[PDB]
């Protein structure tokens, strides 16, 4: 009935098949997920989100078998020698899905229930 | 808030769940892990991670590794039509707070196969 | 650097992966870009389009090879036995593309340079 | 109006270029078709076409059969990326006028990569 | 006789271990199957079955249906590369005895990924 | 380090790209891996086995995750009245792997351990 | 002898008719390129090349560069069903003489598609 | 009707899938279509092939459309100061083709007509 295949190997900085929010941003042909220091730096407080521009589907009424396969390749990095945070993650969610609270909350979800 | 979220958490939040270490995780529906497994988290180098689901395995599992060393496998089964909708949107997510951390994305891909009857 | 597959094999009624522009729709599965009488025969004076909802990159400056291969299954049919209008196309435009006059222009056209 | 299409064309519009016969196009930003093929058009059964471009070959192809009988070739050389900008959507569209016919679409499959330096 | 097959069974061979009637079964060096499904075969249609592994969720699954009824589902855990060699090939097998049915094959498509560190 | 994906949508005659065992051939498209009656019907004690040609990696000593999908359309008929017999297998063997008994062993296994 | 080969020449043979530069020429059963392009090879980098064909645009087509240079590119138009038969297997083959030079092969891709009617 | 596709990122050294002509071997995951001093020096009059295990179907009676694309990544590379020879191909042959003279000839063929 569907399939959806993509793949992106860098990151334009006009990636107009992305969908971003929060200080997610892209340079230097990566994904920065998180707010920078002019100096490179990662900052405080900061959340960032990115979404493929086509929505997905993901079942329906006579439909047996949906599969999905993703790979990622991602870098944690700190220059500083305190604790590192907070978070990174690969999410579904309705389309119309928002940015939420940042910190261990990984802008996915605004409380902890 | 509704969402399923496979999660590589590098700070620890006792309050919010996340056990006593740089874990791996599988959320549905709430930051409060199904299920977590250890990761062992990396600074500078790059990590590549797989993650995979079947409306018939009912499983959706997770692997990731580091290039050279041994990898982190997370596994818990779903039905996943039944925590999302019949539409989706596929994203990647990262944040910071007091702390902070590079949250930098290297290539990513995906596909996606829906059959029916 | 980029590649982007999709594959449709029916048509949802719903199809939230699909931009539609004037009478395009879709009923019993199948695409139905003309109008249609209550009745299901055709009617006169009509345009349609759709478009896949995620934009496509085509060339970039340090590239170079950029390729596409699509296979299209459609149907021109009429009830009637007067001469059949006007066309059926396939085509690549800028994202914000709309839909243009019918007629032998294909809702692709505004006039005849 | 920027755009490039490959058209099935069932009614001829002579002041609008058409040559005299049920035929299948390749236009370059406008309706005035830069090369046409004899297409044999065949009312109620259902006809699959393939589509093909690369930047090397300079060359952008098109074969339209309909199960059972010989097929439409139709070839145009250009370099896209001339006459299009680096962002593009792709559409099918289909139009009636004084004249009427049923444009219906059963199934459609596109696959496209860029490989850059 | 080393072997991994996923099998529509139609004849009940209940000394060779097959339940009380037409099921498909997963088995591991042994027609003894391991983990069986009650199957609803139907004479004359055409039925369609995805097989799917992964390393990583150990799983390996089935599900078969017929156009228009409702599938049949079968999962087993497995860890293929202990009871299989490194190099495989794959294929399709059917049989007769005293008594008959015919086994053909129309469309198979079959797709496989291995990825190493 | 190694990807494999062949399909098939109409079995040719000489598939040089199969290998053959048993009664198994091919005629009107179709895969036939049950010898015939001359005029169409299914004969008794019949065993016949197809193998793509090519080998196929499934593991090794430094890698982490091999998966397979196949999809098989396959048609179990009998003009006869008379009870059905006997099986159809997808299987995957050791490369040299050859067919084995018939009936209920649908030519896997030679006996019943 | 019967073959079809895309060349990437390092040594020139003016009777075999090499031009009289490093070049990459496709051949149709003769050693003596059909067409030929100036290649600007590269000692101890890696090169990639895409050679791309399509029965309908009877066009062959190779693109090879060099990771931070200008690429070379390529294009013959044929109908390889005339030249070569029904089945074909593909491959990479390379060699020296008098002269020596290292012929590696680091990752290689092919996909194939054929569409009958 | 027919689909075929294989990818290779790294060349095992019992390579199953791959036929083996002439002094072409693979060691370090890579692969070596021509002999090598057992210093890691290239040799002289040496020839190299490989082909990919399973057949390919070029064309059929009723059949319109065949494509193929490949990519190859490969490093001609010389210790020495002399020049270097010879070449390096890619090449579809019928399935039963065996290697042929080395030097300009590239394995390919035997005489220059
Ligand atoms: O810096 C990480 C840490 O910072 C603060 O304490 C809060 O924002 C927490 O939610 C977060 O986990
Ligand atoms: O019906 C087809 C024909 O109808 C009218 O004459 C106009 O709209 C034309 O542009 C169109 O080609
Ligand atoms: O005809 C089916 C049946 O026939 C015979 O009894 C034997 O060959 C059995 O192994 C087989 O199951
Ligand atoms: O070394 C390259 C050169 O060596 C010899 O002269 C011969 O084998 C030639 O065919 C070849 O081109
Ligand atoms: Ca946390
Ligand atoms: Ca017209
Ligand atoms: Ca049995
Ligand atoms: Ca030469
Ligand atoms: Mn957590
Ligand atoms: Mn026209
Ligand atoms: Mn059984
Ligand atoms: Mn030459």
């Amino acid at each position: 009935a569907q399939s959806l295949s993509f793949s992106f190997t860098k990151f334009d900085p006009n990636q107009e098949d992305l969908i971003f929010q929060g200080h997610a941003t892209s340079t230097n042909n990566v994904l920065q997920v998180t707010k920078l220091d002019s100096a490179g730096n990662p900052v405080s407080s900061s959340a960032g989100r990115v979404l493929y521009s086509a929505p997905l589907r993901l079942w329906e009424d006579s439909a047996v078998l949906t599969s999905f396969d993703t790979i990622i390749n991602f870098e944690i990095s700190t220059p500083y020698t305190s604790r590192i945070a907070d978070g990174l993650a690969f999410f579904i969610a309705p389309p119309d899905s928002v940015i939420s609270y940042h910190g261990g909350f990984l802008g996915l979800f605004p409380n902890a229930n | 808030s509704n969402v399923v979220a496979v999660e590589f958490d590098t700070y620890l939040n006792p309050d919010y769940g996340d056990p006593n270490y740089i874990h791996i995780g599988i959320d549905v529906n709430s930051i409060r892990s199904k299920v977590t497994a250890k990761w062992d988290w990396q600074n500078g180098k790059i990590a590549t991670a797989h993650i995979s689901y079947n409306s018939v395995s009912k499983r959706l599992s997770v692997t990731s590794y580091y290039a050279g060393s041994k990898p982190a496998t997370l596994s818990y089964d779903i039905e996943l039509h039944t925590v999302l909708p019949e539409w989706v949107r596929v994203g990647l997510s990262a944040s910071t707070g007091q702390d902070k951390e590079r949250n930098t994305v290297h290539s990513w891909s995906f596909t996606s196969s829906l059959w029916t009857n």
